[PDB]
């Protein structure tokens, strides 16, 4: 089913982001953002590549298939031949169309799941000092620079370095 | 029987694959259309006939 991220609680995509599928957008003391997340997008590329190659290699190529000939006293066999060809053609066209239609919902839900998990990870490693504000943004009670940005990105945040100082600012706003 | 191509007679045509070794004998007293050339066949499958105007 729909996991709720793409065109969900997160609004439309980012045109300005180029080198990936899933990324961040940061505004510390000296810049704006648009950096991609090269870890998760590589797993997505691997999954999709394996999927397409599997769908290609399940379908065998056909060899030579040439029509046959019958005279006017072999109408019965000729109708049988036509029945066999039309039956197999209907079966294969059904299989092809149905396979593509199901595979498309599978892949769109796969991307949706990836975005939701990439959001939950960032939320989980910023437990207290964040104050999420809407459509997947956070806001750092403490002060952050480029190093803590990369520290968030990699997945190594070390929360107890900042845990006291944030607390002060939180009690300032409350 | 009625004429076709200005002829009232008819003619029937026949064919047979021999094997290596084995012989064949024609023996006739009135109507033989004898063979005058024949064909020795190779192999190599997956061919056919195409009706096209390309
Ligand atoms: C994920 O991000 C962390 C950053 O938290 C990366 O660790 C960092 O590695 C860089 C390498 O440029 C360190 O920067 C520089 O280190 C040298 C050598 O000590 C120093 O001379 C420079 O002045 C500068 O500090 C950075 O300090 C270090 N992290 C820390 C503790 O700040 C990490 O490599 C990235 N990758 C992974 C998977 O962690």
């Amino acid at each position: 089913g729909l996991f709720g991220a793409i065109a969900g609680f997160i609004e439309g995509g980012w045109t300005g982001m180029i080198d990936g599928w899933y990324g961040y957008h940061h505004q510390n003391e000296q810049g704006s953002g648009y950096a991609a997340d090269q870890k998760s997008t590589q797993n997505a590329i691997d999954g999709i590549t394996s999927k397409v190659n599997s769908v290609i290699e399940k379908m065998n190529t056909q060899f030579t298939a040439v029509g046959k000939e019958f005279n006017n006293l072999e109408r019965r066999i000729e109708n049988l031949n036509k029945k066999v060809d039309d039956g197999f053609l209907d079966v294969w066209t059904y299989n092809a169309e149905l396979l593509v239609l199901l595979e498309n919902e599978r892949t769109l839900d796969f991307h949706d799941s990836n975005v939701r998990n990439l959001y939950e990870k960032v939320k989980s490693q910023l437990r207290n000092n964040a104050k999420e504000i809407g459509n997947g943004c956070f806001e750092f009670y403490h002060k952050c620079d480029d190093e803590c940005m990369e520290s968030v990105k990699n997945g190594t945040y070390d929360y107890p370095k900042y845990s006291e100082e944030s607390k002060l600012n939180r009690e300032e706003i409350d | 029987r009625p004429k076709v191509r200005g002829q009232a007679g008819r003619m029937n045509y026949y064919w047979t694959l021999l094997d290596q070794g084995d012989t064949i004998t024609f023996e006739a007293t009135g109507n033989l259309i004898a063979p005058w050339y024949a064909f020795a066949l190779n192999k190599g499958s997956d061919s056919g006939i195409i009706t096209s105007d390309a």
